């Protein structure tokens, strides 16, 4: 299964089936014979399926990759440390892109549990995304199909040139 | 197919129209060729800019769908006045009365 | 009265109301006698060599390689540079070039003087 | 929550399993259409389940079962999203199309090719309930064009004739418009919003939001056959009468306005494009319906009826009520879809006749389609308590107590006198009166299948209406204390244009001859739309397309400029260079014109 | 729908709707009567008969061979030519 | 102005033609079938009334004045009947019209299963090529010189032969297939 | 990149050693052979591109030209065995080895890691190309088109192989990953300037570029069957992978200086689709819906936005797929009626059905139909200008009109309506051409499946 | 008028005629079905289907869902010390020398 942490979801609340009628609801009796008819040999199939998966197990890994010394670091047209470096932004870049896609997912995934006061209910959800797409915005964007460390390293230090020249003024 | 039978440049002499009327299976006086404003029509015919929903439709044809006949010399814009296409048959009202009318 | 019925270049004048239907001079009757014989003329051979039971293939029409042969490769021999062609290629043909480019160098220009001011919403805008 | 999930998508899947056993079949097979219908019928029940249960509880959901692309920050999978729209347009579409191909099951039974009809029809109904349970933007771009290409195919069905083709090419046309706007209305959403599933979208809510609703309402004008983008919807019905009644009556048409009620929240939080698109349905709606007071083919008739409905869809949108207009989807396709099943019940037993100056004293004669259709035109014009009542009439009654445009209400309620100007015609012309069709009579219409689906959908526009209005839950806040002579509007608006129309046919039964005015001959031409633009628009491209691009440019000066003034420049340099005629003594003056010139104008020797 | 037609039927039929014509004895035509020529008939009621040829048979027929059918035979002999009868 | 039988048309077959499309319109506004017998008479007593004209420019000009009454008088949407070029079911069962020589193309695992046809078909085949040659040498001595001034063709002239170039207006495909 | 070449060059033995009688069977055979082989490329990594040596290299957007390249070679096999059949056999051994050594160049083409290595096959190219069209063309105007189509690619190709030397020379190398880690940005200059258009005009004339088309409409017309295939589907893409490759070092001059040439295309997509709503020719349509496409594929390239090269990436083999089915059946068509004009055969549904059906799904790629990697491209180029300008959304929209203006025209003139009645010898369809159909467009279908693979290097 | 020597143009050949099971690969009717069948095996049911489950098995393409572990470790660290989930730079700013002016 999957870890609740990270895509959090609040305790449900069912309410009481407390009928006022004396008509028998047919979602009751089709109910009744889907776990007779449907999850009977399904979960049946599947306790097959995973005795014959315990019979024979092998393992996996998720692959952990060290650090290797970035951009800042690096000796200008050095290829040898400015291709480590590079591939390891372009592997930061692409877990950051996914990490925005975590952040979309549980917002959207909170406004359509919420429902007609998602409004009011998904504020800490919507903060949480503008947060994260104003640093991927700061961090990211505008560098183009040729995008590199260098562009990357140029745009944060005209940034940071930007930011304390403004500073300076109103100091 | 031989080099005589295509088309040639704008004729001028009287003996050239007569040439290039025999050419396209027409009458000498029924032969009009294009205006010669350098436009690359050369001795090609102008026709009476009709198109092919104003034919007869009862005379069989050659070629039942276009309603053509094998031999005649076909408009510079068949392509254009098909029946699938743009149409340039009467109206039973005038076409400046029917844009003043929807314009209006 | 009646309103006349006048022709346009969408909506030709009926075959009914043409005047020249009316004439009945022999010249008339001359011109239309010569094109009934070229119709027959061209109709015999035609279905003459479409009725042939030896014949298997395509009984190909010299009025269509003259019209592709004129339409494609008879433009260029019968063109020849004078003031109208020139006007016309200069007119349709580097006009709505520097239209467009005019068009949108103002728009992108606008745009870049906005976002570099830190004006045009840009909030969201992380897929470029 | 397993129930659920697990039969709307058995629904799907089984919906889609006879395309794949046709594709795989080898020998004739044994009666196809009965086996696509017992199909559709088992799926009707299948979404019936699930939409019972979202009665029950209020159960909405979405399923993102398949992931498709992550291209970077977005991703893309198929996701579906089941709510009260999605949930309650499955299972009437799914009636509607069971009784639409046991009409067709008996229409068609002498075509050749009756096996690729239920599976073109089949696909039509694939790619529209694709649409209409779409939730990323994708999918419903998806199911869009597999409508506009099945509906395409279905016109062009009999491909010998030239007008099907050319109805065909033109309803393909107007579609790409559509898809114009609604490509605009994407390139906003992703710049700007950074999705395309539609909850971030109404998450993220955003109040700049004029340029995406221009785009969306330019493309419900191209698929609902609005005004400027109309005459496809009548003039694509060159095609078989239940192409007519399923596509163009029912289910495809209304794909502008399940788009425009599916974004609700920006519609709604936004008074520039209510106003604009108010004005647009008022517009289409009576000009629709003027078009169908004189118009004498009935299915030219039922196809402008059902355009004037699709504008009053369009004005009920307009003033933020969104679930009246849902409501009046599921109740028109009910009998829209029947009227075109009398329709064609006529056209067979009258042999092919369309023209309604060649039929008449059918009162009789064809008792159960004589019902249906008098059932039908009373539904359509808003008799009390039929299934029209429960949803049109209620239109009227936001329609005058809200704050709207003064001309297209007045302008709307005109069209409503009209729509019972129109049905009075169609039932006088066809159904009263005395015989014109021709002196050997084959009217027949006694067979099981035509009986048993006219009288299912006459069940369904009986009783409805009434079972919907009742079983769906408020959303919204209904408007009721109003003054007496605004809650009986509609009605007096009916019964004023029945008594006008009756003194109309009376007038026609009089013996006096009088020759056509301005007005007739603007409202039988179709305003003069499909006459100007359908010869100018091509002809000003067409002309545009070879004496400018094909000749003058490609042709002729971008062959002139680059390739030949080059060639003629090096032929010319060749003519000049070896024009000599080999004598040694001009050679050797040349060799002494060069060494001078080296010598005492280059300064070559210092 | 559609039921077959018939050489005699068809020949019934234009008999039928011709003896009920006013400008027409019903005991003296037979099917080669000539209009103009047996019956003493007119151009515009040459016309008129091919209208009610038209309005009784469902199809109409052009005028370049309205003004040509000149006896009830031929009338039927164009009728079973458009319409393909006894294949 | 375009027959495969005439070169043009006289006047009496205008007037024909005004008449009859003059009834077809009237018939189109007056739908119910009493009224269009009132002025359907009325129509033929107005014909009648110039019939005895011997002039033949009065006759021209009252034709000239005529076509101008009708066509200030059409019904926008005229009554077609559904085959008739124009029609709701005009040219449709064109898709279904298969030419017969693609028989020919047939494979004869399925040209077992109708033994009798292609017989029949063969025996057909042998009388075209049979009678061919006769048909052309009919109509190279029948046409004068100078080529046919009219597209009507000769029948079979002599005893045994066919018609010529019949093979195409005898094998055409039927309406309803 | 060695067990790729080897065996194509090792295809000349195979086919010249080969009976009279089966050597298209053994060069069909083993042709497919190496097209299965061709799948060992995609071993992609999500930073590092696949290098193989010094000489050769494959990253994300090389991949699927090359199995586009090897998977073509033996539809053309396919194709060209039916107007040589009468051909004698050393011209036949002489024609499958042109288009051998015309795939050997193209895949030892698009993996050269070095530019001027990449300059002489992209050069080399020519030869083969040009010796099938001037050789095996049918009528007068293959020596015209030959002449017109060698002469615009070396007059706008020369100046490239001076810039080229010209890097080697300033920069110190050509490697492309060195040239990754080294370039330096172009400053505002003339010289510069002329830079920038001696590095793009090649590209731009073997795009082609609207004003440069013109060698397009001939070469696609009087060249046989795969000299079409090769003409429509790897050529044009070979003149955008370069692009792509060499538009690298052209920043940030390019953010100005590719202000016209987008022009030339956002116009030029327009006129040259209204060419195809007039044309007269089936395979002059062809070749201007080409002229479109890849003019929408030059503003996604000269736009430099991410969206826009997956968009080109898709765009261009989606393209080259469609291109070479509608020759394709183009190439049946004129085989069958011996004419190439539209209008000449028309009703074609009534006798042949099944080549009707793959028509209509050609015709339905064609027009960018969802959810097709047509349509993926071609809306991934869409979303990239509407970033780039908004009014640029018309200039789109009105040509999602057009396109489809004449893709289904081009389904009605020759499937739709009454048959020729005077042409009698429409043969029932082969098993050969439903066989080429059927592996022209499953493909295509199944890349619809799982797109990702061809969605470029920064997918 | 005299023209050259020149063979006329051949009759157009049907390869249905002299054998209607033709697949139109060759005339020989042996080859014809050995190249049928050559092609119909080597191209449906070894490129096709076999790159279909090549392409469907690809090994975790471009290292795109690892992207995805990645990216659920370390929202899974940066919610659990109260870090922010992300930075607004992507270089620490403390071992950037900026140019003074």
């Amino acid at each position: 299964s999957w870890d609740k942490d990270v895509y959090p979801e609040p305790p449900r609340r069912t309410p009481a089936p407390s009928p006022q009628t004396s008509l028998p609801n047919p979602i009751t009796y089709l109910t009744k014979a889907f776990d007779l008819l449907v999850d009977r040999p399904v979960t049946l199939v599947r306790e097959f399926i995973e005795r014959q998966h315990a019979k024979n197990k092998y393992y996996y890994y998720h692959r952990e990759f060290r650090r290797v010394p970035d951009i800042t670091e690096c000796h200008e047209k050095d290829v040898l440390c400015m291709f480590e470096a590079e591939m390891q932004w372009k592997r930061d870049y692409k877990v950051d892109q996914e990490i925005v896609n975590i952040i979309q997912e549980r917002l959207k995934a909170c406004q359509q549990r919420e429902g007609e006061s998602h409004r009011q209910n998904c504020a800490k959800e919507l903060q949480q995304f503008t947060q994260v797409v104003k640093a991927y915005q700061d961090r990211y964007h505008d560098l183009g199909a040729h995008y590199s460390a260098r562009k990357c390293l140029a745009k944060q230090k005209q940034r940071m040139l930007a930011e304390r020249k403004a500073t300076k003024e109103a100091a | 197919i031989t080099k005589d039978m295509l088309p040639g440049p704008y004729p001028k002499t009287p003996e050239e129209r007569a040439a290039a009327a025999k050419k396209y299976n027409m009458r000498v006086e029924d032969y009009e060729p294009y205006p010669d404003d350098g436009m690359g029509y050369g001795d090609y015919p102008k026709l009476p800019d009709r198109s092919q929903q104003e034919r007869d439709p009862w005379y069989d044809w050659d070629h039942p769908d276009l309603r053509l006949n094998w031999g005649e010399p076909m408009h510079w814009d068949l392509d254009m006045y098909i029946r699938n296409r743009v149409d340039t048959s009467p109206t039973p009202v005038n076409w400046n009365l029917m844009c003043k009318h929807l314009f209006g | 009265s009646f309103p006349k019925y006048e022709p346009s270049r969408l909506a030709s004048l009926p075959t009914t109301l043409d005047p020249a239907e009316y004439d009945i001079s022999s010249e008339t009757r001359k011109a239309q006698a010569e094109r009934l014989a070229i119709r027959s003329r061209l109709k015999r051979e035609y279905q003459l060599q479409y009725n042939d039971p030896s014949r298997r293939g395509v009984v190909e029409d010299p009025a269509l390689i003259r019209w592709t042969c004129a339409r494609s490769a008879n433009v260029y021999p019968n063109f020849r540079p004078n003031t109208k062609t020139s006007l016309l290629g200069a007119l349709f043909g580097i006009g709505p070039l520097i239209f467009w480019y005019y068009v949108f160098k103002t728009d992108r220009d606008r745009k870049e003087k906005l976002i570099q001011e830190g004006k045009l919403d840009r909030t969201f805008n992380i897929s470029y | 929550m397993n129930l659920f999930s697990s039969l709307t998508l058995v629904t799907l899947i089984l919906l889609t399993m006879p395309i794949a056993a046709i594709n795989f079949n080898t020998h004739k097979f044994t009666n196809y259409p009965l086996y696509v219908k017992t199909t559709i019928s088992c799926a009707f029940i299948t979404s019936m389940i699930p939409t019972m249960m979202f009665i029950h509880t209020g159960q909405e959901m979405i399923i993102s079962n398949w992931h498709w692309l992550t291209i970077q920050t977005l991703k893309l999978s198929l996701s579906f999203k089941m709510d009260f729209f999605s949930m309650m347009f499955v299972p009437v579409a799914l009636f509607v199309t069971w009784s639409i191909m046991e009409f067709s099951m008996w229409y068609m039974h002498s075509d050749p090719n009756i096996n690729q009809f239920f599976k073109y029809l089949l696909l039509f109904l694939i790619t529209m309930l694709i649409l209409v349970t779409a939730n990323n933007l994708f999918q419903l771009f998806i199911g869009w064009e597999g409508v506009g290409i099945m509906s395409f195919l279905l016109i062009g069905w009999w491909y010998g004739r030239t007008d099907a083709n050319t109805a065909a090419l033109q309803a393909i046309l107007y579609n790409r418009i559509g898809d114009i706007g609604f490509i605009l209305a994407m390139a906003w959403f992703l710049i700007n919003l950074n999705t395309w599933d539609l909850q971030q979208i109404f998450m993220l809510n955003p109040n700049d939001s004029n340029l995406p609703l221009m785009g969306l309402i330019l493309a419900a004008t191209g698929k609902s056959a609005q005004f400027g983008l109309h005459p496809w919807l009548p003039s694509a019905m060159e095609g078989p009468t239940p192409v007519s009644a399923l596509l163009h009556s029912s289910t495809m048409v209304v794909a502008g306005i399940f788009l425009l009620i599916r974004f609700y929240p920006l519609t709604e939080n936004n008074k520039f494009g209510q106003s604009i698109m108010l004005c647009l349905g008022a517009m289409t709606t009576l000009f629709t319906a003027m078009c169908a007071l004189t118009q004498n083919d009935i299915k030219k008739i039922i196809a402008f009826s059902t355009s004037s409905q699709l504008g009053l869809m369009m004005v009920t949108i307009g003033i933020n009520q969104p679930h009246l207009a849902f409501l009046h989807i599921c109740t028109h396709a009910f009998f829209k879809a029947m009227l075109f099943m009398c329709s064609g019940s006529i056209i067979h037993s009258l042999n092919d006749e369309q023209d309604i100056r060649k039929m008449g004293g059918l009162f009789k004669a064809m008792p159960f389609t004589t019902t249906a259709l008098i059932i039908g035109s009373l539904a359509l014009t808003g008799m009390p308590f039929l299934t029209g009542f429960y949803s049109k009439d209620l239109i009227i009654e936001s329609a005058n107590t809200s704050y709207t445009n003064a001309w297209a209400l007045l302008m709307t309620l005109v069209a409503t006198s009209f729509t019972a100007i129109y049905s009075t015609r169609i039932i006088f012309f066809a159904l009263l009166g005395q015989p014109r069709f021709p002196t050997l009579i084959n009217i027949n219409e006694n067979n099981p299948f035509l009986i048993n689906s006219i009288k299912r959908l006459l069940i369904g526009s009986l009783f409805a209406g009434f079972i919907i209005s009742n079983n769906i839950p408020p959303m919204t806040i209904p408007q009721m204390t109003m003054p007496h002579y605004l809650k009986m509007t509609a009605l007096t608006v009916t019964i004023l244009g029945f008594i006008l129309a009756l003194e109309i046919s009376n007038t026609t039964h009089y013996l006096k001859f009088n020759y056509p005015s301005n007005t007739f001959k603007f409202s039988n031409l179709l305003g003069y739309y499909p006459t100007i633009m359908h010869r100018l628009t091509p002809y000003m491209n067409l002309t545009m397309s070879q004496k400018s691009a094909s000749s003058l440019l490609d042709l002729i000066w971008l062959e002139t400029i680059l390739p030949k003034t080059i060639s003629l420049a090096q032929m010319k340099m060749s003519t000049t260079i070896t024009s000599q005629k080999g004598l040694i003594k001009l050679y050797f003056l040349s060799f002494l014109i060069t060494i001078l010139i080296s010598t005492t104008l280059l300064n070559f020797h210092e | 729908d559609a039921p077959p037609l018939t050489l005699e039927g068809i020949k019934d039929r234009v008999l039928y709707v011709l003896k009920l014509y006013d400008k027409i004895d019903p005991e003296k035509l037979s099917v080669n009567s000539h209009f103009m020529k047996d019956l003493g008939l007119d151009s515009l009621d040459q016309v008129e008969i091919i209208m009610a040829m038209e309005d009784e048979f469902g199809f109409e027929i052009p005028d370049i061979d309205a003004e040509k059918l000149m006896c009830p035979q031929e009338i039927v002999d164009y009728i079973a030519d458009k319409k393909d009868v006894y294949e | 102005a375009f027959l495969p039988s005439a070169a043009y048309l006289t006047h009496q077959q205008k007037v024909l033609q005004l008449y009859k499309r003059a009834l077809r319109h009237l018939e189109s506004r007056c739908v119910h079938r009493d009224k269009y017998r009132y002025f359907a008479c009325l129509l033929r007593a107005r014909f009648d009334e110039h019939k005895n004209e011997k002039d033949m420019v009065k006759a021209t000009q009252l034709l000239r004045e005529a076509e101008k009454e009708f066509w200030h008088g059409q019904h926008p949407q005229p009554y077609i009947f559904p085959e008739s070029p124009g029609g709701t079911s005009y040219e449709r069962y064109e898709c279904y019209k298969v030419p017969e020589w693609c028989l020919d193309d047939w494979h004869p695992s399925e040209k077992a299963m109708y033994p009798d046809y292609f017989a029949k078909r063969e025996q057909w085949k042998k009388l075209r090529r049979e009678s061919w040659e006769r048909e052309v040498k009919q109509l190279q001595e029948e046409t004068p010189v100078g080529g046919p001034r009219t597209e009507a063709l000769p029948p079979a002239r002599k005893q045994g032969d066919l018609p010529p170039l019949w093979w195409h207006i005898v094998t055409r495909p039927r309406e309803r297939p | 990149m060695l067990k790729y070449i080897i065996p194509t060059m090792m295809l000349m033995p195979l086919t010249w050693l080969s009976k009279n009688s089966m050597i298209w069977i053994n060069t069909t055979l083993h042709s497919l052979l190496i097209s299965l082989t061709s799948l060992l490329l995609l071993n992609q990594f999500g930073d590092n591109s696949l290098n193989f040596s010094l000489t050769f290299f494959s990253d994300s957007l090389s991949t699927p030209l090359l199995i586009l390249t090897m998977w073509l070679l033996p539809l053309m096999l396919m194709a060209s065995q039916h107007h040589l059949s009468k051909e004698n056999l050393a011209r036949k051994k002489l024609f499958i080895s042109m288009l051998i050594l015309l795939q050997l160049f193209l895949i030892m083409t698009f993996t050269a890691t070095e530019l001027i290595f990449f300059y002489i096959m992209f050069e080399a190219t020519l030869v083969p190309t040009l010796i099938i069209i001037t050789r095996w063309g049918n009528q007068t105007e293959r020596l015209n088109a030959g002449l017109y189509f060698l002469f615009y690619t070396l007059a706008g190709s020369l100046p490239l192989l001076v810039a080229l030397i010209y890097i080697q020379n300033t920069m110190g190398s050509l490697n492309f990953l060195i040239l990754q880690y080294w370039v330096q940005p172009m400053p505002n200059s003339w010289s510069n300037t002329f830079m920038w258009l001696a590095c793009m005009m090649a590209f731009m004339v073997k795009m082609p570029l609207y004003g440069l088309h013109l060698w397009l409409p001939k070469a696609h017309v009087e060249a046989p069957i795969a000299g079409s295939m090769v003409l429509a589907a790897i050529l044009l893409k070979l003149g955008g992978y370069g692009m792509m490759r060499i538009t690298l070092l052209l920043n940030p001059i390019t953010d100005f200086m590719a202000y016209p040439f987008i022009m030339l295309s956002l116009w030029g997509m327009i006129m040259t689709s209204s060419i195809c709503l007039r044309q007269t020719d089936l395979k002059s349509l062809i070749a201007y819906s080409s002229v479109s496409h890849m003019a929408l594929v030059i503003v996604a390239i000269l736009i430099q936005t991410p969206w826009s090269y997956m968009g080109a990436t898709a765009l261009m083999i989606a393209h080259g797929l469609t291109s070479s089915m509608l020759f394709c059946l183009a190439n049946s068509n004129y085989e069958r009626v011996h004419s190439r004009t539209m209008i000449l055969a028309r009703g074609l549904q009534t006798l042949l059905p099944l080549m009707a059906a793959w028509w209509l799904l050609a015709s339905l790629t064609n027009l960018a139909l969802p959810p097709s990697i047509n349509l993926i491209g071609e809306l991934f180029v869409v979303m990239s200008t509407f970033s780039w300008s908004n009014i640029t959304i018309i200039l789109m929209g009105l040509n999602m009109v057009i396109t489809a203006l004449y893709s289904l025209y081009m389904l009605i003139t020759t499937q739709r309506g009454k048959h020729t009645h005077h042409i009698n010898n429409i043969l029932p369809s082969f098993t050969r051409e439903n066989a080429l159909m059927s592996l022209h467009m499953l493909p295509l279908l199944l890349l619809s499946l799982n797109p990702k693979i061809i969605l470029g290097p920064l997918y | 008028t005299l023209r050259w020597q020149e063979d006329p143009e051949p009759e157009d050949e049907n390869l249905y005629e002299k054998n209607p099971d033709s697949h139109g690969y060759d005339k020989d009717p042996a080859v014809d079905v050995w190249n049928m069948r050559v092609v119909f095996f080597f191209g449906f049911s070894i490129v096709l289907v076999l790159g279909s489950t090549f392409v469907a098995y690809l090994p975790d393409y471009r290292m795109q869902e690892w992207a995805r572990r990645e990216a659920e470790r370390l929202v899974k660290y940066r919610e659990a010390h109260g870090l922010p989930l992300m930075e607004s730079n992507c270089f620490d700013p403390s071992k950037i020398q900026l140019p003074e002016d």
